[PDB]
């Protein structure tokens, strides 16, 4: 009926990636965080960074910080299933390397998309953790990053809430236990409609609706369901600021 | 334990969609915008010609715009020869969720196809999508419709379902489930009054499982964006307005005046002499329609301008004496207004200077006139 079929050749790679994916049962969390903390204090960390010695935190930093951490209480989370001589053996890897996903906008438009790798994350604190971050954006971003950096992902994460998607259900790829899907951080539809004052004035905040996909031969509901609601503990704790303060050189209350 | 027998049909293509990797993006809309803008459709559609058109029509005319931005969305992975090939469909035929209820009660649902949608503008649309309607609903419609759904459009919505995950069938690209068009469960006990006093609206959460073999979260996410920003246009709602043969302007999605009541209050009184003045300069009394600029080049009548919006619609006014009642709703005031002054006849009766003469032409004038007897 008119129409084209294209032998695929690099996207081939891709498409025999999304059959691998159908073996792993998965099932998916979603939780929505009042995001109106991190916003606020991001507000004083850029202003103060900017007034000082230069640096920017994106909203992305904090909570990939906040994965890592959490990914340290929940250890199940890290492990992905294998078979290893017919048997149902969990790895369980020594680094938590958090998945990032890199939009590389090529020579001719061509949007290659990538999985880069922060590694060791476990060991670090906020600004270790910043630091090998950067090191993988500078280095995606001008194409120098090298073929050890996108093997060894054992916990990924994506932001579909770029494009203003208030929630996804992602597909989990094998390697990986469990990958976050990072939903948009905003005001919901109803509310988009009324001015500024009105909202401040009665209390009402963004939120980020933060879903989890994970492998079910491995992770249960319960570890995945408690894995996002300690996320959201560290998104709303004086402490987890009080750290972040520390790192950034900021001696004011957050 | 019964056999299924054409059900069976029904399970094997489910067994068939499992080889199929899929997603779902899902992202809420405020409809308060089309809701608002189908008011005046449907009743000038009413007062003129006949014809109707239902929230649906509005969404898969946006889904038919938004896959012409998205060639990928049209597209279905499909193996050739133990290749990767993907299809490209030349047409992109929406597929619609058409439940028929049988002889014996027996609902069969079914997946008409309107064919030919990219190359169609908002008439040719929705008069393909009342023939499929009308033939489906008469069971005439013919193998040939059900055969190249290349892209779909479900609604479970329709039974208050806030949004759904649907499973993707081999042969498509996507499928994108409509949400239910409402307002959230926590104001559904809240007065109307307190709602719209604040400007709270409702909304649609689109989703939209698609294929992850060939589209991607980045692609199907930018599509969904792609309907959100149609859906709260003013071009989209432009070209709709051609299409249906109104002059008029249509309603643009505005956020809220945070003036008080009795600060607006001035502003209404103000705009209702400004269309007693003005009526007849952007009435539709032009049969030929050759000066298409009169009915926007007027802002003594658009009521934007005046510091109002879709919000205070709904809100009440102390409109001394406009149509007899002293308080009014603003959808109700602009209403009057339109039917009175700016349809077929244009009034000028303020240049007089008997004042009885103006209150007569105001009472047979500003009052919602008897449709004329068949005889
Ligand atoms: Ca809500």
């Amino acid at each position: 009926g008119d129409e084209s079929q294209i032998l695929r050749g690099a996207a081939a790679a891709v498409v025999k990636n999304m059959n691998a994916s159908l073996e792993v049962p998965t099932a998916t969390s979603v939780r929505a965080i009042p995001a109106k903390l991190m916003i606020d204090n991001r507000v004083v960390i850029n202003n103060h960074l900017k007034r000082t010695r230069g640096g920017k935190i994106s909203f992305t930093h904090l909570l990939g910080y906040a994965i890592v951490q959490a990914v340290k209480k929940f250890p199940n989370m890290n492990r992905h299933f294998a078979v290893v001589d017919g048997k149902p053996t969990a790895i369980t890897p020594a680094h938590t390397n958090l998945g990032l996903a890199i939009d590389l906008q090529g020579k001719d438009g061509n949007r290659s998309l990538v999985v880069a790798a922060i590694k060791r994350c476990e060991t670090m604190r906020f600004g270790q953790f910043i630091a090998a971050y950067e090191d993988i954006v500078r280095r995606a971003r001008d194409g120098k990053l090298t073929a050890e950096d996108f093997s060894g992902v054992t916990i990924s994460l994506t932001n579909p809430g770029t494009l203003g998607t208030v929630h996804s259900v992602p597909r989990l790829m094998q390697g990986q236990g469990a990958i976050i899907g990072a939903g948009a951080m905003e005001y919901p539809a109803e509310f988009q409609g009324a001015s500024e004052e009105r909202i401040a004035d009665l209390g009402i905040g963004k939120l980020i609706t933060l879903t989890s996909t994970y492998d079910h031969r491995i992770i249960q509901g319960a570890e995945s369901g408690d894995f996002l609601r300690t996320i959201h503990q560290l998104l709303l704790d004086d402490d987890f600021f009080d750290e972040i303060f520390r790192e950034l050189g900021i001696p004011y209350e957050p | 334990q019964i056999l299924r027998g054409a059900a069976a049909a029904v399970v094997k293509n489910m067994n068939a969609s499992l080889e199929v990797p899929t997603a779902t993006s899902v992202r809420a809309i405020p409809a308060k915008l089309m809701i608002d803008n189908r008011v005046v459709i449907n009743n000038h559609l009413k007062r003129t010609r006949g014809g109707k058109i239902s929230f649906t029509h509005l969404l898969g005319y946006a889904i038919v715009q938004a896959v012409k931005k998205f060639p990928n969305m049209n597209r279905h992975f499909a193996v050739v020869d133990g290749k990767p090939t993907a299809i490209t469909p030349a047409h992109t035929n929406l597929g619609l969720a058409i439940d028929l209820q049988g002889k014996d009660g027996n609902r069969s649902l079914v997946v008409a196809a309107i064919k030919r949608c990219e190359t169609m503008r908002f008439g040719q649309f929705i008069a393909a999508y009342e023939d499929i309607v009308r033939r489906a609903r008469d069971g005439k419609l013919t193998a040939e419709d059900f055969s190249g759904v290349t892209i779909s459009l479900t609604n479970p919505g329709t039974l208050g379902t806030v949004h759904s995950v649907p499973r993707l069938m081999q042969g498509q690209g996507a499928i994108i489930g409509a949400g239910a068009m409402e307002y959230p469960a926590e104001f559904q006990g809240a007065s109307e009054e307190r709602i719209a006093d604040l400007g709270i609206g409702k909304l649609i959460t689109l989703t939209s499982t698609y294929d992850h073999r060939i589209i991607q979260g980045a692609e199907s996410g930018d599509f969904l964006r792609t309907i959100h920003q149609l859906l709260l246009d003013d071009d989209f709602f432009d070209e709709i307005f051609r299409e249906l043969g109104i002059p008029y302007e249509p309603v643009r999605w505005r956020t809220d005046n945070p003036d008080s009541i009795e600060d607006k209050n001035a502003r209404v009184i103000e705009l209702i002499a400004a269309y007693r003045n003005r009526g007849h300069l952007m009435a539709d009394i032009d049969p030929l329609r050759l000066d298409n600029t009169r009915f926007r080049s007027h802002p003594d009548l658009d009521v934007n301008s005046h510091g109002l919006t879709l919000w205070d619609l709904d809100r009440e006014f102390k409109v001394d004496g406009f149509a007899g009642v002293q308080r009014k709703k603003l959808r109700d005031i602009l209403s009057v207004l339109r039917d009175a002054y700016c349809r077929h006849v244009g009034v000028e009766y303020t240049h007089i200077l008997e004042p009885e003469q103006q209150r007569w032409i105001q009472e047979r004038v500003e009052t919602k006139h008897d449709k004329p007897t068949v005889a």
